[PDB]
RNA sequence: CCUAUAUUCAAUUACACAACCAUGCAAGAAGAGACAAGUCGUAACAAGGUAAGCAUACUGGAAAGUGUGCUUGGAUUACC
RNA sequence: ACAGGUUUGGUCCUGGCCUUUCUAUUAAUUCUUAAUAAAAUUACACAUGCAAGUAUCCGCGCCCCGGUGAGAAUGCCCUCCAGAUCUUAAAGAUCAAAAGGAGCAGGUAUCAAGCACACCUAUAACGGUAGCUCAUAACGCCUUGCUCAACCACACCCCCACGGGAAACAGCAGUGAUAAAAAUUAAGCCAUGAACGAAAGUUUGACUAAGUUAUAUUAAUUAGAGUUGGUAAAUCUCGUGCCAGCCACCGCGGUCAUACGAUUAACCCAAAUUAAUAGAUCCACGGCGUAAAGAGUGUUUAAGAAAAAAAAUCACAAU
């Protein structure tokens, strides 16, 4: 009985933690939008001081 | 110290009490090989009798011979015990008066 | 059904320190004990010889040993079960995922 | 106790009162947690706090931690059948560990105060001996009887004295 | 300690003081020593009578049966304690040393009338 | 037990050995074992002396092989009676003799180890087993003829009652302890003897070592 | 070996071994401590009369002296 | 520890030594009687007596009890039990050798390496890998019974006991020697225990009841010991003159000594009282600029901490 509930609440913790984790995901996608914007401008500064 | 450095060491320990002129023993029994006399230290004098004994350990030691007058002679035996006399320097031992060949001090008369 | 071993140890989990002989694992097993006078938990350590039928161990890996119902010398008393934790290939237990320490090595979310 | 951050556990008072027991079945219990992470914490006060007092009370249980092996805290219970408890330990508090924990694979009230009473009618009220195993040495002790002669002087006819110098003459 | 033989058995053990003797009935190995170790305490005898003139005895019947029932050998007193208890029958001794005592106080009886005269 | 530099004990071993041997090897022939001083009454082996109750049995009567030496076939199939059963019970008892393994140590023949088959009080044991007591001197053989007045024996049943009281304070623990669940049978607790039964001491044990099951 | 048993044996050989220890005694040797109301100086303590000292080197009845780096556990009294 | 004395011209700090408590042995001085408890220098050598028999012959018992602490870091606690024994058909049960190990377990690291101390194969051998223990103390050396309803060990010596030294009290009493250390060459098996006996019973220096001893308690019939400078309760008059002597520590004695020696008075314990020796107790969960102590420097190993928030990077005389 209590090997079985035991479990059952992993996997409830487990749905949860998915659920964050997607959260996370999203999260991060819009941290490589602002950082690739940045890098974008950087690069485009060296080239023209090097050219 | 820190708790690993307790830990690591143990708890300290009642170093064993280091033995003494009676080996341990509160008595030894010892013949008597010399009478003679010692100065005490500095700061206050006279002229103390002891003799020198050999006790049953086989160790030869100066002994002290407590009270006023006394008659003692080579060959004596005499039972030594562990008081040491704090003028003489070396001194660690003391006759028993009243047992054996040292008898108790005579009232004057 | 008698099968047995007079052994304390009957399931340790310990870490494998060498594995130099032919398919014997050595390996160091940790325990808390409590040191009386500071009342605090440290951990002793003892090593144990393992069966390993197949060579299977890396130094390293966490693993599980079972005592063997009969001594196959002197010194092994135990073969070896599983291997809990390979050594820097571990896969999570919990969401069953390839990691690398405190990292997802492939993403539990991403199934498909 | 002075040094270390919490010293009222690493007093035996502190020890003792952490209930948990776990059930026979219980040999080794493994704990994995992180040294970072917000979601970790529970975890961490877990090993700080109730291990010790865990392990006072099951003292032939090995227990072992392991840190940053894992992104995700966990227990796994090891039992004797060769089954294993995986117990996943994330969001959850100190206490909700140790409760739950104490679940899964403790002891009834029931059970212990059972055992408790098979360990307290292991020394009788009525037997005699050593200050150490009884309550009463000798029998001179209890009132109506007759009293230890090292207090009480016998009457001479009981002394067996007077009966040797009776028989004699 | 290690013995080469001999049985469980239920006897006296002897503690006491000079003069006030006092009794712990023991389940023992026979081949130890009278008052030292032991498996189990089953009862005390206290010989002396008390206040009331009463000898206490305890027997802890349900061990003792247990014992009884493992094989364990009795020593004729606690024998003769069990007899008296009506735990066990009399013992054959007892009866005849009662015999005994009663022809002895016949031939006072008569020596005593004889004697008057 | 086990400390790591325990040291190996050879002449534990060694002496072990040549004990047993020379216990094998020096093993006494039982000629001159029970081997008797009937002036003194002192074994001359043992050095010990007989008990004050056995002198006249052993000045007047004799032992078994000194009876069986002087049969045609070393006494085979006959039947042996001891003097002390004589005494003591009415009904027959005997020994059937089916090996006899005299020692021939022996100037005079008197001494070995016997087998058969006993009858005591009439009763008949269906087994072969080896004689106890041989040596004693208690033996007496009967003759042929009256073979058949021993042999003969009046079968009679046997009167102790099968059943007893408890003792007084055990028979009020079992009826307590009866009404206490609720029995309320008034019938009285009775102690059966079936298998209290215990031969007397004269019954001869066997000698032969215990097979364990 | 028509019931069945009896009896025998089990000791050597090859080497190494007082080194190595401990415990006494010892021709002798060296140190420390206690030690004159003793002899020779004055090294230190005050810029102790050449500030002290450290490491190291060499030298000298004796404290100690000098070199080379280093320290202040010395001063330079402070609109000088 | 509820603390106290003692470093200095003085104060504070640090730091030892000692006092005050409790027990045991021995000694000195004193000692009236009972009871109870306990009895102890010696693994040196032992005169004499006794300590194991029972029983209708076999058998069964015969370091079991009792003795001792020599050896061994032995070992505590805990697994697992072959065997013996008792009972009974078996099953049980008591004692538990050997083998083991979760943990705990004397000092010494100026004992730092040990030197074959591991595993496989499989058939039990051939053969094959080259390991194993150890700074979380291996391997050594020293000291030692114990964690006590008890346990461990020994049983003249050579760990052992075939052999060999050689002729055995570490059973009860005794005795030589030895030591500061001093119980009866005693009475009973009447009770418990043990052995044997079918049994009445016999045996048992186990033990029971006694003998001896201020060793300890208690009870009363018993008064003596120590001390009186401070710590620390309590002193007066003589004698002595840095002498004679005294003290646990500080110290006392150089002609007006409460400190020596004796007297007077007192104090304090009391059938005891002091001294000597061993214990019990006692060190640091405290400290490290100047007092004992931050190791000349950095890196890694082992081992640990991560316990909440971030960082790696620009004048100048590194090498
Ligand atoms: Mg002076
Ligand atoms: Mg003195
Ligand atoms: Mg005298
Ligand atoms: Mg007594
Ligand atoms: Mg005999
Ligand atoms: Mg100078
Ligand atoms: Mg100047
Ligand atoms: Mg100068
Ligand atoms: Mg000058
Ligand atoms: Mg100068
Ligand atoms: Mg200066
Ligand atoms: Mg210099
Ligand atoms: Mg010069
Ligand atoms: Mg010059
Ligand atoms: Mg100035
Ligand atoms: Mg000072
Ligand atoms: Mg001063
Ligand atoms: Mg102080
Ligand atoms: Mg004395
Ligand atoms: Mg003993
Ligand atoms: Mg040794
Ligand atoms: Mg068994
Ligand atoms: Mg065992
Ligand atoms: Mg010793
Ligand atoms: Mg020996
Ligand atoms: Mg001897
Ligand atoms: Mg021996
Ligand atoms: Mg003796
Ligand atoms: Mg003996
Ligand atoms: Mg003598
Ligand atoms: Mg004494
Ligand atoms: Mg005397
Ligand atoms: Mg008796
Ligand atoms: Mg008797
Ligand atoms: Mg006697
Ligand atoms: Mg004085
Ligand atoms: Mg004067
Ligand atoms: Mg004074
Ligand atoms: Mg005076
Ligand atoms: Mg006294
Ligand atoms: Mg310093
Ligand atoms: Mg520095
Ligand atoms: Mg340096
Ligand atoms: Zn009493």
């Amino acid at each position: 009985e209590l090997m079985a509930w035991n479990q059952a609440e992993n996997q409830r913790l487990h749905e949860l933690r998915l659920a964050r984790l997607r959260q996370e995901a999203l999260e991060q996608e819009r941290r490589q939008a602002e950082e690739a914007v940045l890098q974008a401008r950087e690069a485009q500064a060296w080239a023209q001081l090097k050219e | 110290a820190t708790l690993n450095q307790m830990h690591r060491l143990g708890p300290p320990k009642h170093p064993p009490g280091k033995m003494g002129p009676t080996a341990g023993r509160p008595q030894l029994k010892g013949v008597v090989l010399r009478t003679f006399i010692r100065k005490p230290k500095k700061p206050n004098s006279a002229n103390r009798k002891c003799c020198r004994v050999r006790l049953s350990t086989g160790r030869e030691a100066v002994c002290f011979i407590p009270g006023e007058g006394h008659s003692l002679q080579e060959h004596h035996v005499v039972l030594v015990q562990g008081g040491r006399t704090q003028d003489l320097p070396g001194v660690k031992l003391t006759v028993v008066r009243g047992k054996y060949d040292c008898g108790h001090v005579q009232k004057k008369k | 059904s008698i099968a047995r071993s007079s052994v304390h140890a009957k399931w340790v989990v310990g870490k494998v320190i060498g594995t130099a002989m032919q398919k014997t694992a050595k390996v160091r097993v940790t325990r808390l004990v409590l040191d009386p006078y500071l009342l605090k938990y440290f951990n002793k350590r003892k090593t144990y010889f393992a069966h390993d039928a197949l060579q299977q161990c890396t130094v390293g890996d966490i693993v599980l040993l079972k005592a063997l119902p009969v001594p196959r010398t002197k010194h092994v008393k135990h073969e070896l079960a599983e291997i809990i934790f390979k050594v820097g290939q571990v896969i999570d237990p919990v969401t069953g995922k390839p990691c690398a320490g405190t990292t997802y090595l492939e993403s539990p979310i991403s199934p498909e | 106790p002075m040094k270390g951050r919490f010293p009222i556990r690493r007093t035996l008072q502190y020890l003792g009162q952490g209930d948990v027991v776990f059930k026979d079945s219980v040999k080794v219990m493994t704990v994995n947690y992180n040294t970072h992470g917000e979601l970790g914490e529970g975890a961490r006060k877990f090993v700080f706090f109730n291990i010790p007092q865990i392990q006072y009370k099951n003292p032939w249980v090995q227990i072992t931690m392991f840190k940053n092996m894992t992104p995700s805290p966990f227990l796994r219970f090891y039992l004797d059948s060769g089954e294993q408890v995986l117990v996943d330990v994330e969001s959850k508090s100190n206490k909700e560990i140790v409760e739950h924990i104490r679940k899964i694979l403790g002891k009834n009230e029931e059970t212990l105060e059972k055992e408790e009473q098979e360990k307290k009618q292991l020394s009788h009220p009525a037997h005699f001996g050593p200050r150490k195993y009884c309550l009463r040495e000798c029998m001179c002790e209890v009132e109506g009887q007759v009293p230890c002669p090292g207090l009480v002087p016998l009457p001479k006819e009981m002394t067996g004295k007077y009966k040797a110098a009776l028989k004699a003459t | 300690r290690a013995y080469r033989g001999g049985h469980l058995t239920i006897r006296l053990a002897l503690g006491g003081c000079t003069n006030r003797p006092f009794y712990r009935i023991v389940a023992a190995h026979s081949k130890c020593p009278r008052d030292g170790r032991f498996v189990e305490q089953l009862g005390s005898y206290d010989p002396l009578p008390n206040s009331h003139g009463e000898k206490l005895v305890a027997l802890n019947f349900d061990r003792i049966r247990h014992w009884i029932g493992c094989g364990a050998h009795l020593s004729k007193p606690v024998e003769k304690l069990l007899g008296l208890s009506g735990f066990y029958p009399l013992h054959p001794m007892m009866i005849t040393n009662a015999e005994r005592l009663r022809r002895k106080r016949a031939r006072e009886v008569l020596l005593a009338s004889q004697k008057t005269d | 037990m086990a400390r790591k530099k325990v040291r190996p004990r050879l002449i534990a071993e060694l002496a072990r050995r040549v004990r047993a041997l020379r216990e094998q090897r020096e093993r006494p022939r039982d000629s001159q074992r029970y081997a008797l001083d009937y002036e003194t009454m002192m074994r001359p082996h043992s050095g010990n002396r007989l008990p004050m109750r056995a002198w006249a049995d052993v000045r007047h009567e004799s032992r078994l092989l000194q009876l069986l030496n002087r049969l045609p076939l070393f006494g085979l199939g006959r039947l042996v009676t001891r003097k002390s059963w004589l005494w003591q019970h009415d009904e027959p008892c005997y020994w059937r003799l089916t090996r006899v393994r005299p020692d021939y140590a022996a100037e005079n023949l008197d001494h070995g180890k016997a087998w058969g088959i006993l009858t005591f009080k009439g009763k008949t044991e269906s087994e072969a087993r080896e004689i106890e007591q041989v040596m004693y001197h208690d033996w007496r053989l009967v003759p042929k003829h009256e073979e058949e007045a021993f042999t003969a024996f009046t079968l009679v049943p046997e009167d102790t009652p099968l059943s007893v009281p408890y003792p007084p304070l055990l028979r009020a623990m079992i009826l307590a302890q009866r009404q206490k669940y609720g029995d309320t049978s008034t019938e009285e607790p009775m102690l059966n003897l079936e298998r209290a039964r215990i031969d007397p001491w004269d019954y001869p044990a066997k000698l032969e070592a215990k097979t364990k099951t």
